């Protein structure tokens, strides 16, 4: 398991 | 250094119609304290918004504040009927995040886990979720 984001990079 | 704290969020008349539950929810904000201002909640996709998770229930941290920099690890697991921790996933580090940034897992219970009774994680259609987060920030 490694996460995800509903968004592509911070941001 | 770190400040571990954790939310539990009961999710009331869940069902798996999008047309009903809506295609996100989200939960009331959170912190470590009455004193922490900086203010988090939790995101669930009753259906994964993907076709890659389309079987699954997908579930987010979301930084909802502005920060005055911050990371955090986080762990999600599924209360049971019994009180108990099941189905945990946590992160393997900490990730950035900004105001309206989530990290997560697309995949975190597959839907039908949730529907198989034996289970005992959908009481009386109330899903609850406990989150943990360890903000080194
Ligand atoms: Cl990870
Ligand atoms: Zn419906
Ligand atoms: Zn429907
Ligand atoms: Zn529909
Ligand atoms: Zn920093
Ligand atoms: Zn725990």
């Amino acid at each position: 398991a490694s996460a995800d984001s509903t968004t592509e990079g911070t941001p | 250094k770190v400040v571990k704290f954790s939310y539990m969020w009961t999710i009331n008349n869940f069902s798996f119609c999008r047309e009903e539950m809506g295609e996100v929810i989200k939960s009331s904000t959170f912190s470590s304290g009455a004193n922490d201002k900086l203010k988090w909640c939790l995101r669930v996709n009753p259906k994964g918004l993907d076709e890659e998770s389309k079987d699954y229930l997908s579930l987010y941290l979301l930084l909802v504040s502005c920060p005055k920099e911050v990371r955090a690890k986080f762990k999600f697991s599924i209360l049971n009927a019994k009180g108990e921790e099941t189905k945990a996933m946590e992160s393997q580090r900490a990730y950035r995040f900004v105001q309206g940034k989530d990290w997560g897992f697309k995949k975190f219970i597959r839907r039908d886990f949730l529907l198989d009774e034996a289970n005992g994680l959908l009481p009386d259609d109330k899903l609850t979720l406990f989150c943990e987060v360890s903000v080194v920030q």
